[PDB]
């Protein structure tokens, strides 16, 4: 199936700056239809993951602005605008257009 | 509200047989597919398995094939997933997802992983 | 214990082919429903009691063809009117076939009292055509949409809404589908050629009986492949034909397709009375 | 001293399109034949010895059409019903086609006589119409169908029952396919055609003559475009067309389209009737 | 804020097509409208006001038809005339339609005037056929083609010249899209519709008004399916509909399709002349 | 019942010839191709030809091609196969194996592998 | 053509359990048509091999209900439900979909 | 004529942002897209982006997207690009080039890469 | 994307004497239209970039007769009839047919 790398692995980031997550796939995210479904994830450490931002651009309800992302193709990423201190852990980058979905690597973030 | 909750951690013995509850409510139960996603510790997230509420189209992944069966209770609103033959490497932590959308003409599958159940972690000693 | 095969969306010449045909289906239907409704039932009037079940056929046609630019536009684009418009469509959809079937088998009953009977049955024919014709077509019309009323609702699939039918399992689309052929396609065609061959045998041992020939044999050789697409539907449901999945989108296409050419059922009424009136 | 290419079962929409045309031409053709045999063969009658003709065409055409549905059945799903069902059907079949090819070489001979002959021979029409008949078409009818007799059956693949036709060997097949044109396509095509000619020349040197010419090209253009499939099989079968495999299977579904729409031949008759009668 | 996917060129069936189907409307066109106009504008003349609409129709439809050859080598080969020919070309393009839907407009008023008051009103209904139709109908038409006068013009493409509308940004293109449908189909046709239910009202408490209802609604029936193509379109440019960039060639290749077979509105006219005078 | 019978054993020097009978009853002989299958000894089952009885159209598999020739006689209802220049590691068991469906308007290859042959063994030395 | 391995190559089982056998394809086993003709065979040794189950799951007249098989695409498992003293033989997968068929390497069960 | 003017040579520090303006004339601005084309020194000409004067459709590389924005300003028929967190090696030269053709019914991109700028160089220290 | 690889990387020349560099494609350069999109530039030491010829053989307006393409396929060349003291700088061949563009490795013709 699909196959998707992100980088960094670690992203040691320092308060008040902005930071990048971006993630390559293997085959072309573009369904028939037409559109892309390729959706992030944030992971606090001890509860289940949650959906910050669905499709390459749309921004799921109930998450602040500081999260956005972009690319088209093969190529996506996620930045934060600014950091705070609870901008802290896992992230991850699933797609879901061809059987079966597949997830991304992993990218932690720390604080620097 | 929209929610899932899960049963309890469980420890069983190598070969046995594990089953986990996943009560839903808040939503109609009967137009959404349920697909259970397993995180190994220390490891990044993995698909098992998917079953349609609908009419129980089950389907599951390659790697764990041939060793589960999968479930749904529509009277009580509850999905089950009964995992045998338990291995050392197995211990690790189960997440319930709503995925897909299922109805008389639109029977897609691009629609979901939006809300995730709290989890369960079972060991095997 | 099967695996699921997902449905794949129309092609682009279909999204494209249907909100055109769709369109030309409201043009010409409603004008020609509000000039026969209008003059059927404002000025000039109906010399028979034929005219009258047509009118009928006519305001059920046009409850139709109310609907559908909620229909191309749901086509084309995503569902933005709201819960409620969708179940109204819904209803109104249900309520408008069943009507106009149960208008065509009342005119084939009429044309059977007419012809046999005509000496002995005035009377039966004009309380027929008066006052039991309501309880004949609305009333049950009405009370079939009670499983539309409940399993019809939109769906939130995260930025897109869905109105369909979402109902609590699979066999509830067979018995529902079954009930569709039963009263649309088989028990009036039952009844109506009953009656026309009692017709053609007594004539054996008429400008009235062709023209209400020609309206019923052009209304279900609209539908009669749409019923084939339905009942093979309903086959492949209850694994009787596992022909494969590839073989089920194809059979979805051509329901999409066969009930887009169908819907002219509405356009062909008022045609009949510029070319045969 | 050949390698062998399997045949590839027919496109979904075939498998679509097959059962919907042998539906309507069924719900056509039973309502059609029922109807024409009913008002000829017990009531009113028939004034003239054509029509005596036409009665038996349509009793052909009726045991044709009440095979239908088993076609359409094997079509979609698989074979059940029996081996000895089987047979029924491929003798029917066999016995219906013949049947009404022969019956229109006997009405066009009728007409060569009624033109030519007329003051001579007003008593060997009657005979030819009342007695010879019987053994012109429906003995040597019942006589072409022992092949079938003895070579359809059904036979077990796995779990799957399959009503086919299994020949000793390959060039039975082609014996079969060549009597099949001989007597259906060309004697009878010479005899009409040399008959039409001998009315149009005396005719230069009639309602009743346009009426039964119109039947017969309308037949004849139905079932043309069959035999040229079945003449390229049978000389590809020969070693006489080597074009390869893909032409094989172009031409085989060719072959299944053209009998599928040429099957019109039963509803084409009670038709005639609406429109020039 | 979006990525950009490029145009692909028409196919080669397509390529082949165009050219024939420009060349058929042409050569009917031509000899049609010549005739015509011949006939009305030079000897015989014209008995009714009707014609003298129809006099104007024929000069748009000949206007129109003139430029056709240009079109057909620019489907073929590459533009070579140069760029005072192009503008002349366009201007001409935008002129005749307009004009043509204006006269039809202008025809159903003069039949609403007939009919309904036809003893009070023949002084206004000459005057409106001899001085006022001028000002209607070929001042706003000449008007109209300011933008097509800017904004079409020749570019230089390697070895390449491209004759097409060049315009500052991409909402020019949506609003002259809407003004063009706002003009041609929708005010038009209110007035049409409008008009005629009036007269059929009339007439429920006439050879002319089937003759020219009939070339009316064969001109909507032709100009239809392009409507729907330009109207996709448009809503696709406005970022409404984003169904893709596949459903955006295939739109693009439906609108060129359609076009050219709407293009037969010229040759429609002479032909009613034949069949129904 | 439906059967297949076969010859004996036999040894050959090598650059030898062949031919192994396959008589079958039971069914219309006429009606099913028949594939030849060969096992060496100590190692996995191996596809080398298939024969339809219905009118010849020999196929042959690509390792062995060009060194068998494989025909039936219809009127005995029986099969054979013949394999010229022999070599050292040919020793092996042959069996005869119906396959495929052939008929008038059905000529697949997908219905088979049914019934065997009690196979044959044939020795270089 | 077509390549199966089949796993494990030898299977020790013990008399009163149950035992699976799996064997993996190189091509999807999806004819036109719309089935997966895939069949399992047994070789007692010293006679020839029997057919066991014919496609995916159904079984061949004549065996008992301990075989069953399942599996679909190109991943397939054949499980005896209890192991008798009867069960002792080679074991083997075979497709008829593509021309030519292709048999499998071949399982031994022995008793433990 | 028609011809193509940049600015001037810049030096900046690494991670700042830098627009280089590319001002046309000579020709209608707004039926040609530009393509912006970097030449590292030393190196193989490189291709980075393109932008539609007609309606603002950019494209990016895959190499540099997420760190270039390129805008056009129609008003004084301009064309702009912005690329920020600069690296060690961006040092190089970047070349405004004329490409594709935008029109009402021809929207291709295989006619043009004809008319070059003077170019612009930008180091990091 | 399309790769083009161009020889020789450097072509001492001799004053008065023709000479070919030709680059290779990694995929067919055939549109679907019907032509073939690679055009050759020269770089003069200091300088943007010119275009020489467009497409296969055309010669673009402004140059003189001595330079000349050819080739089909994946398979093109450029040769120089007479060589002069301003023929002296860098050259490139790309192609315009796939998005993106990609241009050639380089090619430096020297005085010998
Ligand atoms: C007498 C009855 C005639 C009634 C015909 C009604 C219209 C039925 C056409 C709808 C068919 C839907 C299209 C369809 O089946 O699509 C595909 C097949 O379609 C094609 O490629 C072309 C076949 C349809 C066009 C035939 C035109 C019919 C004659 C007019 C399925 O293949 P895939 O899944 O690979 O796309
Ligand atoms: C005057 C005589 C007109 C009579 C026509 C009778 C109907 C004949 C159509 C049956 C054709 C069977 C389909 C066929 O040949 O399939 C394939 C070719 O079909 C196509 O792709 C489209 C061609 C058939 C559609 C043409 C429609 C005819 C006009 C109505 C063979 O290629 P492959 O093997 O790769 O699938
Ligand atoms: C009642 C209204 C009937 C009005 C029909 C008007 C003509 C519309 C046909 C123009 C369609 C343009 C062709 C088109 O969409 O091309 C492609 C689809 O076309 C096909 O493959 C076959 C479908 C078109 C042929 C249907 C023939 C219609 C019946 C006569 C798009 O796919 P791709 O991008 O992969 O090439
Ligand atoms: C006289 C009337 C009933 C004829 C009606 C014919 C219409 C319904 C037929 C004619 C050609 C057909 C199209 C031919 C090709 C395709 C492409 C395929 O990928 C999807 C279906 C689609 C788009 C078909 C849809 C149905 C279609 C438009
Ligand atoms: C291209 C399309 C939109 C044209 C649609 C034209 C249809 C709607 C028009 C054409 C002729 C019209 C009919 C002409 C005559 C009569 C008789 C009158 O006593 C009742 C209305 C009735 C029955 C009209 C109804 C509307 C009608 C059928
Ligand atoms: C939700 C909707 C679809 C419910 C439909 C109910 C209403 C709209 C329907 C039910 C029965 C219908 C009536 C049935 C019979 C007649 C008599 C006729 O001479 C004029 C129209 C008239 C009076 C109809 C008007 C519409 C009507 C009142
Ligand atoms: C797929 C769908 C749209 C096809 C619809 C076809 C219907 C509307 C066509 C098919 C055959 C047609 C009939 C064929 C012959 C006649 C006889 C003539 O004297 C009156 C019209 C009449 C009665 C036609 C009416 C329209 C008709 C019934
Ligand atoms: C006036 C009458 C005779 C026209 C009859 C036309 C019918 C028989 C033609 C029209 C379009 C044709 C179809 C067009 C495309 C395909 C797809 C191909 O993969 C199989 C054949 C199939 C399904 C054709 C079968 C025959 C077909 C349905
Ligand atoms: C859509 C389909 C099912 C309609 C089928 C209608 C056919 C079967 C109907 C339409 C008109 C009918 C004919 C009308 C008149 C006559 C004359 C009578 O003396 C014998 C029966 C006969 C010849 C009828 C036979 C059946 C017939 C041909
Ligand atoms: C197995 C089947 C197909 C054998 C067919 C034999 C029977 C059904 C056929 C053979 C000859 C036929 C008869 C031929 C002639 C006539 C005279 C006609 O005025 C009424 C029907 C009638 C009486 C036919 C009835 C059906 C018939 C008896
Ligand atoms: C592939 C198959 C179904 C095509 C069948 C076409 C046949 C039924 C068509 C083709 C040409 C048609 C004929 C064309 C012209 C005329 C003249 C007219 O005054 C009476 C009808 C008549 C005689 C038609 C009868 C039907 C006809 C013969
Ligand atoms: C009665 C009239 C309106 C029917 C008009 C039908 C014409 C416009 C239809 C019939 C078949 C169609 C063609 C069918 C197949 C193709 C191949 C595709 O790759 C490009 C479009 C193209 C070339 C279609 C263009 C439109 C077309 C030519
Ligand atoms: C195959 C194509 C080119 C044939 C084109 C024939 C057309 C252009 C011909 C056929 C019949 C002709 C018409 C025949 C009769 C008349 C009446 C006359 O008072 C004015 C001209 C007019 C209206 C003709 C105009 C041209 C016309 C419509
Ligand atoms: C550049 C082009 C398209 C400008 C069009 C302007 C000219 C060609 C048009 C504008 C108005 C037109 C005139 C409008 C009305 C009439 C009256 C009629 O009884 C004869 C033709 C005649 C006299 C027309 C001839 C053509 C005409 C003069
Ligand atoms: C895609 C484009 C070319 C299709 C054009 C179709 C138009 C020209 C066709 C579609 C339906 C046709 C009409 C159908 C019925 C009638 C009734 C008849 O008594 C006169 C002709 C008339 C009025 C036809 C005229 C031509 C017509 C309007």
């Amino acid at each position: 199936d699909v196959v998707m790398t992100q980088s960094p692995l670690s992203l040691p980031v320092t308060l008040g700056q902005p930071a990048s997550i971006s993630c390559r796939s293997s085959q072309s995210l573009v369904y028939t239809d037409g559109n892309t479904y390729l959706n992030w994830f944030q992971q606090r450490p001890g509860q289940s993951p949650r959906r910050l931002i669905y499709k390459v651009s749309n921004r799921d309800s109930g998450v602040p602005d500081r999260f956005s992302g972009s690319g088209s193709g093969t190529d996506f990423t996620l930045k934060i605008s600014r950091v705070e201190a609870e901008d802290v852990g896992f992230y991850y980058c699933m797609q879901n257009t061809h059987w079966p979905l597949t997830f991304g690597g992993g990218t932690k973030v720390e604080i620097k | 509200q929209v929610q899932l909750v899960q049963s309890g951690a469980e420890v069983k013995k190598p070969g046995a047989s594990v089953k986990v509850s996943c009560k839903a409510s808040g939503y109609t139960f009967t137009s959404y597919g349920i697909s259970w996603v397993r995180q190994a510790p220390g490891q990044g997230i993995e698909w098992m398995g998917w079953i349609s509420t609908y009419n129980g189209n089950r389907n599951y992944a390659q790697k764990v094939q041939g060793r589960v069966t999968m479930t749904t209770d529509r009277s009580t609103s509850t999905a089950y997933m009964d995992l045998r033959s338990l291995r050392s490497d197995d211990t690790a932590v189960y997440y319930c997802a709503r995925h897909g959308i299922t109805g008389a003409r639109n029977y897609y599958y691009h629609y979901g992983m939006d809300v995730w159940g709290q989890g369960t972690t079972v060991t095997v000693s | 214990m099967k695996e699921p095969c997902f449905r794949e969306e129309n092609a682009n010449f279909n999204k494209i082919f249907l909100p055109t045909i769709y369109s030309i289906i409201f043009l010409t239907g409603i004008v020609g429903n509000g000039l026969v409704i209008l003059v059927m039932g404002y000025q000039k009037k109906l010399r028979s009691m034929t005219d009258k079940y047509r009118l009928h056929l006519s305001v059920a046609d046009l409850l139709f063809v109310i609907t559908l630019p909620f229909w191309a536009v749901d086509a084309v684009a995503n569902w933005y009117f709201g819960n409620f418009l969708c179940k109204a469509v819904h209803v109104i959809y249900t309520v408008s076939l069943y009507s106009s079937v149960l208008i065509l088998a009342f005119i084939s009953l009429d044309r059977y009292l007419a012809i046999v009977h005509a000496t002995n049955s005035q009377r039966p024919r004009k309380l027929l055509a008066e006052k039991v014709v309501y309880v004949g077509v609305w009333i049950p019309a009405l009370l079939l949409t009670i499983p539309d009323f409940i399993f019809a609702n939109v769906s939130e699939a995260d930025d897109r809404y869905i109105c369909d039918r979402f109902y609590p399992n699979d066999l509830w689309v067979v018995v529902f589908q079954f009930q569709h052929i039963m009263v649309g396609l088989i028990l009036p065609g039952i009844v109506i050629l009953s009656c026309y061959c009692i017709i053609i045998s007594k004539l054996s041992h008429r400008k009235a009986l062709k023209t209400t020939v020609i309206l019923i044999l052009a209304f279900f050789a609209c539908w009669l492949p749409y019923y084939i697409g339905i009942s093979i539907d309903s086959f492949i449901l209850l694994e009787i034909i596992k022909q494969g999945c590839e073989f089920e989108n194809t059979v979805h296409k051509w329901i999409s397709i066969t009930e887009a050419l169908a819907f002219f059922h509405c356009c062909l009424n008022p045609i009949l009375y510029a070319f045969l009136g």
